[PDB]
């Protein structure tokens, strides 16, 4: 019976629920996403503001929404679970109904709409999450990287992140990724996500995750010492010369 | 704490619910009306303002009938009251499908009264903006009710409500005095009709069509109509001379 | 109507932060404190009650450890009822889990289902937070012993060992310190004691005051056993880490 | 503070009144209806240059005869669309026909005012109204080529040209100087875009603007970028002239 | 404050609209007072009519609410009748499921409970009105049960409420620390009613004509009220006794 | 068991012609063995130059006639008073039809 | 000052509905519209209001069925309502009972239909006035709807923006029109000269000008464009 | 119509839920009432309050049988608890006896109680019940028990204690006397001297309610012939058997 | 009805499954699998009412994947078969039962054994070293019995099922033609070429 509108204009025409789902993006830990020629590469920033934390069980940033998709986010972590939840589920119904999986974009296109009712139904506020979505279509070869935020927007990017100090890292990217040519190995393309965390995090790959998505769901996280190769190996080539 | 006035249900410390009082303002700010029990039956009466000449006149009916035998007649909001009566008919078909006989006056008083304390329990509502003036001929006799905002009513003589309610009063009071022995119907509408003239006498500044009509036992059958042509005419003609 | 009454309990600050959730936060940083630390072989839960007359029961009593499951079990620490709430419906999903699949649940499937509840509450329905931190301990055979924690906002976490409640800054900078993954159990349980008798806002550590938990594949066959402490066998643990 | 479905004392609807004042902060939207079809144009207005500007939908197909632009928060707009869709769709099985232009705009704004906290059903309501307008372009053999502006108040004015979002204030001044009878659709298209580069901030490209247009004959299409960059070009040597 | 406008606590622990629900049980400015005889019960109350075009038989506070209950009310009107209705309903629906007539205490005990209710709930609004039902139960005998806003209940050797209730109850409880029972020593139940009129124009101070009471009575498997004729029988054998 | 169909036939013929068409039936309106009515039209004008029948049970095909109608009237108000092609009231007809398929 | 006009629900302590009067408001903010009759006829006249030069003039009348209609001054989307919730009413009418709806019911139950929104919390109330006019059973006839609920039968009048002019110049012109029966043009014209005492700065046009007329052997039908051009 | 499908019970900025902190306000004002337990029983006690010395004060049970076997006092509003000694009866038919055939033991018809009042402390609409209860019973595998129910939802066991207005006093006072060897008889003498400091208008058997839980009284069970059932173990001491007890 | 049977060896099970689809008097196909793949090293024959059959596995297949997505691990044969038995059990007490039954071949390679489980259609489920759905027990039961040895190789039970399909060929009046056999070990699910 609760149906208190919650998220409504004010007179300059704007939905301050929907701004201050923002902010909680803003607070939360920093995402990146960077497409290859062909992988695309996601990764995310740990808290060691705490570090008795249990990594293998803790719940990862990254998440299968199927066996060719991903998706990470910055925010309300106890939010990005439902949008997750729903996303699993309607990747598993589109199999069923229309027995393909989804295009990138179609899911993308889907947690966007749930996001966007949610700034616009009685009794509920927005969602505190924004979110990356990584893949490969099926029998497809092109890489997917798109955006997803509060309001329900959504658009694909060749790198972005989101988060605490995105605007940073952005930069950096701005300026570091050439559209022209665009990370040609997968080494590379998972070289050039750490260097632009590495502008935020500031300890290493204890507070890195990473993860590669490679076509016909060919997905795989990252373990710290193999992350530590490309950190310490980071370190060669801004010092010495 | 102050607003105490705001919502609807709400006690003031007094022991008061300020929205029916303000309720009661509406009521007192509409257009005078009145009921005349006589001894078979009973009549009503209403001033209708005219706001310009372009009103049709004959056209534009205040008084209403429920089931065939109530006539009810109210002062404040117009809509609130039709809402009212609609509910009314509601409940006369439901009593008189269910126990066959046409619904007892006072047991449709009750009707009323019960949907209108209704309206002064919840916040979520508004109370009604109109006292209402009805009854008719039940199988006891003639029966005059008259139902406040609040939904407190009584039986009367006479009554009265809206702009005029005092000049009426006072003129029904005289009535009842000098009329010991009961009134009868003809002569009740005459009366209403003066009645009403007196009473608009609070704000001559504006024209206005007068309406009546009435239950009786033994003139209209213990069915309920309204009073026009001849007999409205002659009522209007006692008016006049009354004024002079 | 209704909506000037609603503080509305679903909305973000300007910062966006929940209030709710933040007061509720709050309000659990003054409960008990409540610990769980993870072994190799085992698992510790402790709790401090809130401070407890004479004459209280301390036998009966079970305010801050509550079996879920043969194999999981919580500490609490905030709104008691709250809890029992939640518990009670966490109860029943394992039992489902169990019926559907003739498998016991997974640790972590558990807390997620309950977190996914609590989350419900800051997002729809105008409803007040659950002023509740759970500390989960469990054995599962996919990843063996898992401690988790769960808060109002609906988030959780694994940990090797945690602290909820009074004082948690200051506990989990003690566990850090001394906490190693070789741990056996009796050292968990060493370290979980000491580690209240420093956090205790109260002058001393008793055993009146403490409730305690194992979780033990220990000793001979694989299967697993669940041991809540009785207020002798905790005074004799006290004692034991000279403590008393 | 008070309702989201009261009314100011000059008789307006507060929050529909507010949802305005996100319309004229969105992406600029112009179209022109002509004899040989209609025009409908775009600014994109990538946040950043990483930003797949092919992502940037603001224009979309609702049947092979109607088509839509948008300006405001177009997130709320999809769900505008699937209506529209629905309702053309769902006409042609009911009528073996194509939906009158006129009409679909009158279903989509019915929806504008549906809004409330009210009670209960028979159906629930929207929280807030729609942060968007739209500019809705079709043929219909009824009245021909058709241009609507269907804004959140759930009114609907039929336009021979109109543009709204940022730029609406001057780029309507021009309209009401450029617009005639006669244009031929080509002269349309260049206009589109003359009146796109001068309000966007941005120097316009076939990156960051997009065209579309819809015809009897072809119904409604989307122009590539190739299509449009030499439409750009074309513009370019007509302002060398004077 | 609001928790002074809805039934939330006060940071005293109060309730002030059930405070102020028994401040409005005083508006009518009437007095009722109840009685138990040897095998009947008596209520009484003022009756006054300030206006002359009332019709005064359409008067009254007092209900009857089944064959064997009577009620006064101690409010306004509306709520009374409410009330009234609730219980004649209440009383009717419980001999059809459980076979037998309602006892009073039992619908006294139920009615509360409905008040308990909105002293709890928000929406719900306390009714300003007290009741005092009266029966001559066959398992209990004579007996008087009184209900509140609060939503409290008890039972009664006598009892009366109003404004000038202080004055009426110091005057009974005098009269029964002297006769050292719990009713009224009388076999018949017209001078239960005479005993009661005299011990109220004594606690008064005031005289009465046979309009200016309402009478109710309760004998074994009877409750009805008396007409102004029954009444002035009553005022003449009082005289009787100077 | 109520059996809630009848038989009142009745019947009817239609043929197009080039630039016109025609549409007949007898005005004979039975039961079993006997007549109720010897005129009791059964082709009917609906307005937009479309004649319509129904024939069969009675009570039914006077509710579709009606339905079908009201559709016509429907159809003006809801889209500018524009004129309801042949083909168009045939598919609004399956619609209105299968509507009871069951 | 005036916490009393937040919703619907609340009176204020003089006994107003501020939320209503507000509706009322946007009704004279509307473009003018004018209603009259004779004993053989009823006729609307409506002023349409176009956005810019390049836009549509606003639609004011519409057809309720064929013997009735209205026009609307106010919140347009709310008219669309109005008006829809009463061709079923008439088609109601018409299907059950075989008959055409009189206006007095028509009048009553909107009436009955906007005073529901005034009562309720939640609703807000219809925010447009109209003109209804139609022929039936006993005649001409012409109504008046306002938000409040309030409807009234008249020979003549007019709502929106400067209507002032055209109800005093009807309550004069009165026995001239009132008397042309059997006389569609002439009546027309007499309504048309009445809806000029409102316009300020603009004259008729055949794209601004919409007119309706009902009544004995005439159905309910609308003038516009070339078809207005005769009375312009 | 009811709108109110939100909380009325909210977390404020320093973490209080003030509406349960103002219940416990209403609890705290109310009369005292206190609860004792032996080792063969259980007693709960407390003080009528007439409010005329018209009323008739046995009208008026404070202290009621829950099941048989268990039994009930409270300190705050009356009403609310009136209400809550219905809904407490009723669960546990539904939820209990329905199911199992026999009485729920304490401490599950305490969960329950304090379920409902955890509800209103959460629920849309409504606010929490002022009152605290005692609650005492017996049940075969947990034996003896008392509990204590807040507004908030939350119980807790206890040997002895008290609620109410001089509950501070009381607590103190109970903490000097109980012994765990206490037997029943014992224990009734405390409670009617912890009661009698807390009270100074008259004070014997008319005045005050009191109530055991302890061995099972076959006279009050109403039929003979099943041996299994003995009668209830819950009984109200008379006006009588209390004075009687004031000599001691 | 079709033809449904399974056998578990030592080291894997083989489900072996009817090709044809028949709609009243025609043979519609002749190279129908009824089959699906629930995770990777859990396989789904089955057989009974058209339509149904189908659906029912199709729906048992979206929920096993996602659990499977949802947890990153994948459910055992037996869990999945507990899964399985129940929805078939409320299907029987709905509105409109499926009418299905079927056979769950799965390797655990949690305690690396193969397992088959036997459902019907009220939920009747069975743990068993081979099995089969409707009459097809009737002619190969005789067989198995006398023939399984736990210890088989998949080559030997290959064999022991040529066997079964030769009596079914030659005693039962209907033409199944022929059967589509799959082995699901320890290295997942792979189909035997021919079964000639
Ligand atoms: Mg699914
Ligand atoms: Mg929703
Ligand atoms: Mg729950
Ligand atoms: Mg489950
Ligand atoms: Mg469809
Ligand atoms: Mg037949
Ligand atoms: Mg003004
Ligand atoms: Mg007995
Ligand atoms: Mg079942
Ligand atoms: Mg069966």
């Amino acid at each position: 019976g609760y149906d208190r509108a919650l998220s409504i204009f004010s007179p300059d025409g704007h939905i301050f629920q929907v701004e201050y789902a923002l902010e909680a993006v803003k607070r939360g830990t920093c995402a990146v996403g960077v497409k290859g020629k062909n992988c695309v590469v996601l990764g995310c920033e740990r808290r060691s503001t705490l570090k008795l934390q249990d990594t293998r069980i803790t719940p990862s940033k990254v998440s299968k929404i199927d066996s060719h998709v991903v998706l990470s986010f910055s925010g309300l972590n106890a939010d990005s679970r439902i949008l997750i939840e729903k996303a699993r589920v309607e990747a598993q119904s589109h199999r069923l109904t229309l027995e393909d999986p989804v295009t990138v974009e179609y899911l993308t296109r889907y947690v966007a709409g749930v996001q966007q009712r949610y700034t616009q139904s009685g009794g509920v506020r927005p969602f505190g999450v924004s979110t990356l979505i990584a893949g490969f279509d099926p029998r497809d070869d092109e890489p997917k990287l798109y955006q997803t935020e509060p309001s329900g927007i959504y658009s694909s990017w060749s790198a972005q992140t989101i988060g605490r100090n995105s605007k940073t890292v952005r930069e950096f990217l701005e300026k570091n990724y050439d559209r022209k040519e665009p990370p040609a190995t997968v080494e590379e393309c998972v070289k050039l996500t750490v260097r632009s965390l590495l502008e935020v995090v500031q300890t290493g790959a204890k507070n890195i995750e990473i993860t590669v998505v490679k076509p016909d769901s060919d997905i795989v996280a990252l373990s710290s010492e193999e992350i530590n190769q490309y950190v310490t190996q980071i370190e060669q080539e801004k010092q010495e010369q | 704490g102050t607003g105490y006035d705001l919502s609807n249900s709400v006690f003031s410390p007094d022991g008061r619910n300020f929205q029916v009082e303000y309720a009661v303002k509406a009521v007192e700010n509409g257009t005078t009306s009145i009921g005349i029990k006589c001894n078979d039956g009973v009549v009503f009466a209403v001033e209708k303002l005219i706001t310009s000449k372009l009103l049709v006149p004959q056209k534009n009916v205040k008084i209403q009938v429920v089931d065939r035998h109530i006539g009810c007649v109210y002062s404040g909001l117009i809509p609130d009251g039709r809402h009212l009566v609609n509910r009314g008919r509601e409940e006369a078909a439901s009593f008189k499908k269910l126990y066959k006989t046409p619904i007892p006056i006072p047991a449709f008083a009750d009707r009323l009264g019960q949907y209108v304390q209704a309206h002064t329990l919840y916040n979520s509502v508004r109370p009604f903006g109109v006292s209402t003036i009805f009854g008719g001929v039940d199988k006891n006799g003639a029966h005059l009710y008259m139902l406040e905002p609040s939904g407190s009513y009584w039986g009367y003589k006479g009554a009265a409500t809206g702009k005029g309610r005092q000049s009426a009063k006072a003129e029904l009071e005289k009535l009842v005095d000098h009329h010991p022995e009961g009134l009868s119907a003809r002569e009740a509408v005459k009366q209403a009709a003066k009645i009403i003239y007196l009473a608009h006498e609070d704000n001559k500044e504006k024209d206005f069509e007068l309406e009546i009509s009435w239950c009786s036992l033994s003139e209209t059958n213990g069915l309920h109509k309204f009073v026009k042509g001849d007999l409205l005419q002659e009522a209007i003609d006692f008016a006049q001379k009354e004024i002079n | 109507g209704s909506r000037r009454y609603d503080s509305r309990t679903t909305i973000f600050s300007p910062e966006g932060r929940l209030y709710q959730v933040e007061y509720a936060l709050e309000s659990i940083s003054h409960a008990g404190t409540a610990i769980g630390i993870m072994a190799s072989d085992g698992i510790v839960l402790a709790a401090e009650r809130k401070v407890t007359s004479t004459l209280l029961e301390q036998d009966t009593s079970t305010e801050k450890l509550y079996k879920l499951n043969d194999k999981i079990a919580v500490a609490v620490a905030g709104l008691t009822a709250d809890a029992e709430i939640l518990i009670n419906t966490a109860r029943i999903h394992a039992q489902n889990y169990l019926k559907t699949y003739n498998e016991d649940i997974p640790v972590e499937i558990l807390v997620r289902r309950l977190s996914d509840i609590k989350q419900g509450y800051t997002q729809h329905g105008g409803l007040r937070p659950f002023g509740v931190s759970f500390i989960y301990a469990g054995y599962d055979d996919r990843y063996g012993y898992q401690l988790y924690t769960s808060n109002p906002s609906g988030n959780y976490t694994g940990w090797k060992a945690i602290s909820v409640g009074a004082n948690t800054s200051a506990a989990q900078t003690l566990l850090q310190m001394d906490y190693k993954d070789d741990m056996k159990v009796d050292d968990a349980i060493e370290l979980a004691l000491k580690t209240l008798s420093k956090t205790t806002d109260s002058s001393a550590l008793t055993y009146d005051r403490l409730e305690f938990a194992t979780i033990r594949k220990g000793a001979n066959d694989g299967e697993v056993y669940q041991k809540i402490f009785k207020p002798q066998e905790i005074k004799d643990i006290l004692v034991k880490t000279g403590i008393t | 503070d008070r309702g989201v479905s009261t009314f100011s004392p000059e008789g307006r609807l507060f929050q529909v009144e507010y949802s305005l004042e996100a319309i004229k902060l969105g992406s600029t939207a112009i179209g022109i209806a002509t004899k040989e079809g209609v025009v409908l144009g775009v600014e994109k207005r990538a946040t950043s240059p990483l930003l797949e500007s092919d992502s940037i939908e603001k224009i979309v197909e609702i049947d092979r005869h109607i088509g839509c632009a948008m300006s405001g928060l177009t997130a709320d707009a999809r769900s505008m669309i699937e209506h529209a869709r629905t309702a053309a769709v769902t006409h042609n099985l009911y009528y073996d026909e194509d939906i009158n232009v006129e009409s679909l705009t009158q279903s989509v704004c019915d929806l504008a005012l549906r809004f409330g906290e009210g009670a209960s059903g028979e159906e629930r309501l929207m929280s807030r109204p729609f942060g968007v307008a739209l500019l809705i372009a079709g043929h219909d053999a009824d009245d021909g080529y058709q241009l609507f502006h269907a804004e959140p108040s759930g009114t609907f004015y039929r336009y021979n040209a109109k543009a709204i979002g940022s730029g609406s204030e001057g780029a309507q001044a021009e309209l009401l100087n450029e617009w005639h009878s006669s244009l031929t659709l080509k002269e349309a298209e260049l206009l589109v875009l003359k009146i796109l580069k001068q309000v966007m901030e941005e120097k316009l490209d076939e990156n960051n603007a997009q065209l579309s247009c819809i015809t009897k004959q072809d119904g409604f299409k989307i122009y590539d970028n190739e299509k449009t960059a030499e439409l750009i070009k074309e513009l370019k040597e007509k302002e060398a002239a004077e | 404050g609001y928790d002074r406008h809805i039934t939330i606590f006060s940071p005293e622990g109060r309730l002030y609209q059930v405070e102020y629900a028994f401040k409005a049980t005083n508006q009518t400015n009437i007095n009722s007072l109840a009685v138990r005889g040897k095998d009947c019960t008596v209520v009484i109350s003022q009756k006054k009519v300030p206006d002359k075009l009332l019709d005064p038989t359409t008067v009254s506070y007092i209900f009857c609410i089944s064959r064997t209950i009577g009620m006064v009310v101690n409010g306004p009107i509306p709520d009374a009748r409410n009330a009234a209705l609730r219980a004649k309903a209440e009383a009717a629906e419980f001999r059809y499921k459980y076979g037998y007539d309602m006892p009073c205490d039992v619908l006294a005990k139920r009615m509360a409970n409905l008040s308990q209710i909105y002293t709890q709930r928000a929406y719900m609004r306390p009714l300003g009105v007290i009741l005092t039902f009266v029966s001559v139960d066959e398992e209990l005998g004579p007996s008087i049960y009184k209900t509140d806003p609060a939503g409290y209940y008890v039972g009664y050797k006598a009892t009366a409420t109003g404004p000038k209730q202080q004055e009426i109850t110091t005057n009974l409880e005098n009269h029964f620390k002297k006769s050292k029972i719990d009713h009224i020593n009388e076999e018949s139940w017209e001078k239960v009613v005479e005993f009661a009129i005299t011990h109220m124009i004594d606690a008064l101070g005031t005289e009465f004509s046979k309009n200016d009471l309402e009478v109710g009575v309760a004998t074994k498997d009877k409750f009805f009220t008396l007409s102004a004729e029954n009444i002035e029988e009553r005022l003449v054998a009082i005289a009787e006794q100077d | 068991q109520f059996n809630p169909y009848g038989d009142n036939g009745g019947t009817i013929l239609g043929i197009a012609g080039e630039d016109f068409a025609v549409l007949a039936g007898d005005t004979r309106n039975i039961t079993d063995y006997s007549i109720n009515s010897r005129y009791e039209p059964k082709v009917f004008d609906c307005g937009d130059n479309i004649v319509m029948s129904a024939n069969g049970f009675a009570a039914d095909g006077d509710a579709l006639v009606k339905r079908f109608k009201n559709s016509v009237k429907w159809y003006h108000f809801d889209h500018n008073d524009k004129k309801l092609s042949i083909n168009s009231a045939a598919r609004n007809i399956q619609h209105l039809l299968y509507g009871k398929r069951f | 000052r005036n916490n009393y006009d937040g919703d619907t629900v609340t009176f204020s302590p003089t006994g107003r509905l501020f939320q209503v009067e507000y509706a009322l408001e946007a009704i004279k903010q509307g473009s003018v519209t004018v209603g009259l009759r004779s004993n053989t006829h009823a006729v609307l006249v409506a002023l349409k209001r176009n956005a810019d030069e390049l836009s549509s003039y606003q639609k004011k009348i519409i057809k309720c069925d064929e013997h009735m209609g209205l026009s609307l001054a106010g919140l347009a989307p709310d008219a669309r309502v109005l008006s829809n919730y009463l061709r079923q009413q008439c088609n109601y009418s018409s299907l059950v009972f075989n008959r055409k709806l009189a206006v007095e019911r028509a009048g009553h139950l909107l009436c009955d239909k906007a005073q529901k929104n005034t009562q309720s919390y939640g609703g807000r109330p219809y925010g447009v006035g109209l003109l209804i006019i139609g022929y039936d059973k006993s005649g001409a006839h012409l109504l008046e709807f306002q938000p409040s609920g309030n409807v009234t039968e008249l020979y003549g009048t007019a709502i929106g923006a400067r209507s002032q002019g055209a109800k005093t110049y009807l309550e004069r012109t009165l026995d001239t029109f009132i008397k042309i029966d059997g006389n569609p043009d002439e009546l027309i014209k007499a309504g048309v000269e009445a809806i000029s005492q409102s316009l300020r700065d603009e004259s008729l046009t055949v794209d601004n000008l919409s007119i309706a007329i009902v009544g004995k052997d005439t159905p309910f039908t609308i003038y516009d464009g070339e078809a207005v051009a005769k009375y312009i | 119509t009811d709108r109110y499908s939100f909380s009325l019970t909210t977390f404020s900025p320093s973490g209080k839920l003030g509406q349960i902190d103002y219940a416990l306000t209403a609890v705290k004002q109310g009369v005292t009432s206190l609860g004792i337990k032996a080792t063969n029983g259980v007693v709960i006690a407390t003080e009528k309050k007439s409010s005329s010395p018209l009323a008739m004060s046995e009208t008026l049970s404070k202290v009621s049988l829950l099941t048989p076997d268990i039994g009930a006092v409270y300190s705050g509003m009356g009403p609310d608890y009136r209400v809550l000694v219905d809904k407490s009866r009723k669960v546990a038919h539904t939820s209990y006896k329905r199911i199992y055939g026999e009485y729920p033991p304490t401490k599950l018809l305490v969960s329950e109680v304090a379920k409902i009042m955890q509800e209103a402390t959460q629920s849309g609409g409504v606010r929490p019940f002022g009152v605290s209860l005692l609650i005492a019973g017996h049940d075969e595998f947990n034996g003896f028990s008392l509990y204590q129910v807040d507004p908030s939802g939350s119980y807790f066991p206890w040997k002895a204690t008290a609620i109410g207005k001089g509950s501070v006093a009381a607590k103190t006072f109970l903490e000097k006397r109980w012994n765990d060897e206490l037997e029943l008889e014992d224990a009734i003498h405390i409670a009617l001297l912890t009661l009698k400091e807390s009270v100074e208008g008259e004070f014997n058997g008319d005045t005050i309610e009191l109530a055991i839980i302890g061995d099972e009284n076959p006279d009050l069970l109403g039929y003979t012939g099943i041996p299994t059932d003995k009668g209830p173990r819950f009984r109200k001491l008379t006006s009588q058997e209390i004075n009687d007890r004031l000599e001691a | 009805m079709d033809i449904i049977l399974g056998i578990r060896v030592q080291d894997s099970v083989i489900l072996a499954s009817s090709k044809a689809v028949t709609r009243g008097i025609s043979v519609l196909k002749d190279s129908d699998d009824k089959t699906r793949q629930l995770s990777p090293h859990t396989l789904m024959s089955f057989a009974g009412e058209a339509g149904d059959t189908v659906q029912f596995a199709e729906y048992i297949q979206a929920n096993i994947q996602l659990y499977s997505i949802r947890e990153d691990y994948e459910l055992s044969p037996q869990a999945v078969s507990s899964f399985v038995r129940q929805e078939l059990a409320k299907s029987i007490r709905s509105r409109r039962p499926y009418q299905v039954n079927v056979l769950i071949g799965g390797y655990d390679k949690k305690k690396n054994k193969p397992e088959l489980y036997q459902i019907d259609y009220l939920g009747t489920k069975v743990e068993l070293p081979y099995g089969a759905h409707g009459y097809s027990g009737f002619y190969t039961f005789s067989l198995l019995d006398h023939h399984y040895r736990p210890d088989m190789t998949t080559e030997e039970g290959l064999d022991l099922l040529k066997l079964c399909v030769q009596e079914l060929e030659k005693r039962m009046p209907m033409d199944f033609k022929g059967v589509i056999v799959k082995i699901v070990d320890k290295d997942g699910i792979r189909q035997v070429d021919d079964f000639q």
